[PDB]
């Protein structure tokens, strides 16, 4: 049903009923399709709990 | 050669008034904040319950 196993099917995915931010390279069966998600660090702030 | 003795009684009334002050802080927690706040909608279709 989804040949590249991502959660869209293949003629959802020839068809263009997908969600719209799907890469269009993305758009070909044969390519998979998912997020890659990773936090960076911008700054720290630090307290000294002293009273 | 002389002999010396000698006995004594004795009163006191101490009056004292004490002024004091103290300001304890917490450097962690020093400030606690509050905003005044509106929403403005300035797009075309409403929307219901927003956070």
């Amino acid at each position: 049903w989804s040949t590249a196993s991502d959660p869209y099917s293949d003629f959802e995915k020839v068809t263009g009923r997908i969600d719209k931010n799907v890469s269009p390279e993305a758009r070909h069966p044969l390519v998979a399709a998912y997020p890659i998600v990773h936090v960076d660090m911008e700054n720290i702030i630090l307290s000294k709990n002293e009273d | 050669n002389s002999s010396t003795v000698a006995i004594d009684h004795s009163l006191s009334l101490a009056g004292e008034r004490t002024w004091a002050e103290t300001m304890g802080l917490n450097t962690a927690d020093t400030a606690r904040l509050n905003a005044n706040i509106r929403y403005v909608n300035t797009g075309t279709a409403p929307i219901y319950n927003v956070l």
